[PDB]
């Protein structure tokens, strides 16, 4: 395979830069799109550039041609969530098909800088007895605990920003087949 | 534009199944595209011209149609589990260098059984009082329970309106058993946008599943496509 | 568009031209726009079989032009020619061979 | 000395139906080094100098993937213009392209061209700028903004600096001893009695190559202008070309003229006259 | 090498 893209997936923190790389094999490649595909959507084009050039800017994102070592990148400054997407790199020479890499799957989270970790219960009012497990507010560096157990479901950290005020946060939910759970334990 | 076809498509192994794209842009070129698991973008068929049709990179299992300029269809006559994928139609004016515009794309799942195919149960819980009075915040939580297959898209309403802030949803659906898949998602407003009776919460699921073309006998549900709402009002409780 | 040209004509043989000697009679079709041209070589006013015709080219002004030939042995009696249609042209034009052209 | 590279392609769409005649030849120095046709029986690039046999076989390959390539490109510019100029369906129309370069004996680009007729006439070209389009008439304003607007100049530019330059220079590595073969013209003079007291003088030059040669006459050591004719450059059929040129004089004369031929294989140009 | 044309007319 001739454009080859890693990794699968990468996280960068909000604000960093991201920097995304692909190589070639075929040194005659002479046209190097990048489409972007956000979840649900097609891909779109993003930026491209020609191998007479070193670089293409615009705006936030850079595309980088070298072609001594037939690596292409894509530089992303002041990381946004809005930019999290898939990213194809892809070559062609002439007027060939395009060949697109696998992609990478970005994804921009927040770092949470002043972190308050809390458990909570909530109720399902349209239920007899059913209840799940938030676990909210904790800091972007710890490990969301997986279930040790048939029948219980702990989800991944899920990042959400309240855009009314300046409140992003980590959060998890549990749930399990019975009210033999308690939410003080699962999440640690 | 580029649209297809339908958005998801559920079909028996062994059944047929045409996607159907129309573009608008007047392009000579068409393409259709398979993507596994949000990777790869590898390439089944293509046309360069009204009327005929050329074998892509990976056409097996695969024909093509190009009854005109602007649609451009992909056949799968005898439809297998490994055909289960998202399917992105494209057009450009020329081709090679000429920018690719891609339609949204088709989810596809093939099964073995239909009778396997359910909507999910949509169930929202309520926000903590522990929540709202330590940190004058309440967390709404959805969660759609006991579907199947994984063709699910939650949006969250707040007075008729789809919002965005303060919304994180799986991105992934989990599989609480062979046939059966979990999806939660969040919304968190403050305590006093929860505490007005005013303010109205809807977590909407869209369940893609059986459509019209799907016959289905006489005395149970048909599991077709639609929308599964649970809501609340705020309150100053 | 556009614009027509009209073919420009030579008859003439490859190499000096004797009575009863085997020669190559040329046909050059030059300056012509559009590129679709009827080319026949004529002896006696009747159109010579086998006449080969070269790829065509064009010139730097856009215009074609094109080689056909046939080998023939000239005689005192035979008169050649090459007569061309074009939708430049009302109607054929006709050239003879002159051996001294 | 300097050099070039072109590439001259021509469609031609037919009211049947057959897709267009699609034909690209190449020339490096004016000789045409590479032809494909969309008519011969299968159509691939082919090489049409001694020298291009150095290419492997991708070389021809890809050339050929281009080649169908533009011939679709083609396609379907042709249909656009058909509908930009409003003509009737069951037509024949020609579209027709230039491209290349000139280079120095430095190998600089000395200037690119990438230029389009429709029907005989200019209908868009790139401007020495490398970055701008001259557009001859409304169609081709169509064409223009529609360029302008995708960035089309930009990858023009790059082949005509990029590849048109290291191909051509490459081609001429390859092609060198062969490009410098040069065949002599053979020269004479053929009296040829007229009316009212003149005789037409005929100065034949024959079997040279390649063809670019002039052809002068003269009179007590002034060259002449009136009275003259000149017939354009033909091939011989061999590979050779062959040309002459006449002036008309007065019968006693003719001895008084001398023609003069230049030729780049010559040592020096031949001088001939009449030599009953 | 022959040039490959990007947008059509």
């Amino acid at each position: 395979q001739q454009v080859r893209q890693s990794p699968q997936s990468l996280t960068v923190w909000e604000g960093g830069t991201t920097v995304l790389t692909c190589s070639y094999e075929d040194s005659t490649f002479n046209y190097f799109p990048w489409y972007q595909q956000f979840p649900g959507e097609g891909p779109a084009l993003l930026i491209s550039i020609l191998s007479v050039s070193d670089k293409k800017e615009d705006g936030r994102f850079t595309t980088f041609f070298n072609k001594r070592e037939k690596k292409l990148s894509l530089h992303i400054i002041d990381s946004q969530p809005g930019d999290s997407a898939t990213y194809f790199c892809a070559a062609l020479y002439g007027n060939e098909k395009i060949t697109f890499g696998a992609g990478t799957k970005l994804t921009i989270k927040p770092n949470i800088q002043n972190p308050e970790p809390a458990v909570y219960q909530l109720k399902d009012p349209r239920s007899q007895d059913s209840t799940l497990c938030l676990f909210t507010d904790f800091d972007s560096q710890i490990n969301v605990p997986k279930t040790m157990e048939s029948g219980t479901f702990i989800t991944d950290k899920c990042v959400l920003d309240m855009k009314a005020m300046d409140s992003k946060s980590n959060g998890a939910i549990a749930w399990s087949n019975q009210t033999s759970f308690t939410c003080q334990d699962i999440f640690k | 534009a580029v649209t297809q076809s339908p958005r998801s498509k559920v079909a028996v192994t062994g059944g047929k199944v045409t996607l159907s794209c129309h573009q608008t842009n007047n392009h000579d070129y068409m393409y259709w595209y398979r993507q596994d698991t949000g990777h790869g973008l590898r390439l089944i068929h293509y046309s360069y011209v009204a009327d005929s049709t050329e074998k892509g990179d990976i056409p097996d299992g695969y024909k093509a149609s190009r009854p005109s300029q602007e649609n451009f269809s992909l056949i799968l006559e005898l439809a297998s589990l490994s055909q289960t994928a998202v399917y992105f139609c494209a057009s450009s004016d020329a081709g090679g260098r000429n920018t690719l515009y891609f339609g949204a794309g088709t989810r596809l799942s093939v099964l073995e059984d239909l009778r396997n195919v359910t909507p999910p149960k949509v169930s929202l819980f309520e926000p903590s009082k522990a929540e709202i009075a330590n940190k004058q915040k309440a967390t709404l939580v959805c969660l759609a329970r006991g579907f199947f297959p994984d063709h699910v898209e939650l949006s969250w309403w707040v007075n008729g309106k789809e919002v965005h802030s303060g919304v994180c949803t799986d991105p992934q659906a989990y599989k609480e058993s062979n046939y059966s898949y979990s999806l939660s998602s969040r919304l968190r407003v403050s305590a006093t946008f929860w505490h007005n009776p005013r303010n109205h919460f809807r977590c909407q699921v869209q369940f893609h599943g059986l459509s019209e073309e799907d016959k289905w006998p006489e005395g149970s549900p048909k599991p077709v496509t639609q929308n599964i709402s649970a809501e609340a009002w705020g309150r100053a409780d | 568009m556009g614009i027509q040209k009209t073919p420009q004509i030579q008859v003439y043989s490859r190499h000096p031209p004797e009575n009863g000697k085997p020669n190559i009679l040329n046909c050059y079709v030059t300056q012509f726009h559009p590129p679709h041209i009827e080319i026949q070589m004529l002896k006696n006013g009747k159109k010579i079989p086998k006449v080969e015709m070269s790829d065509m080219s064009f010139s730097k002004d856009w215009s074609f032009y094109i080689l056909a030939h046939t080998e023939f042995t000239p005689t005192e009696t035979d008169t050649y020619a090459c007569r061309v249609k074009h939708d430049s042209m009302a109607e054929p034009k006709t050239v003879y061979w002159d051996r001294d052209m | 000395g300097p050099h070039s590279m072109r590439y001259f392609e021509t469609a031609v769409s037919r009211p049947g139906l057959e897709e267009p005649r699609y034909i690209s030849v190449g020339y490096v120095d004016n000789k045409e080094f590479v032809r494909f046709d969309s008519d011969a029986e299968n159509p691939r690039y082919e090489p049409r100098a001694p020298w291009m046999e150095q290419e492997g076989p991708e070389y021809w390959e890809r050339e050929t993937q281009k080649a169908k390539g533009q011939e679709q490109w083609f396609r379907v510019s042709l249909r656009n213009l058909l509908g930009y100029y409003n003509q009737s369906a069951g037509g024949s129309h020609t579209l027709q392209q230039m491209s290349g370069c000139d280079l120095g004996s430095d190998w600089r680009l000395l200037r690119g061209y990438l230029q389009f007729a429709y029907e005989g006439r200019d209908y868009i070209a790139l401007n020495e700028d490398l970055k701008t389009w001259t557009a001859a008439d409304m169609a081709a304003q169509i064409t223009r903004r529609k360029w302008e607007q995708s960035g089309a100049a930009e990858h023009y530019k790059a082949y005509l600096e990029g590849e048109c330059v290291e191909w051509l220079h490459r081609y001429l590595k390859n092609g060198n001893a062969t490009l410098l073969r040069t065949d002599s013209p053979k020269a004479h003079v053929t009296h040829h009695p007229r009316s009212k007291g003149e005789v037409t003088l005929r100065c034949w030059a024959l079997g040279f190559y390649p063809a670019d040669i002039t052809l002068t006459w003269q009179l007590n050591g002034e060259e002449l202008t009136q009275d003259m004719e000149l017939v354009e450059t033909r091939p011989a059929g061999d590979g050779t070309f062959q040309k002459w040129a006449s002036v008309v004089v007065p019968l006693g004369k003719e001895q008084n003229y001398t023609c003069r031929v230049y030729h780049e294989g010559l040592p020096e140009p031949l001088t001939l006259r009449w030599e009953p | 090498k022959a040039p490959a044309n990007f947008a059509t007319m």
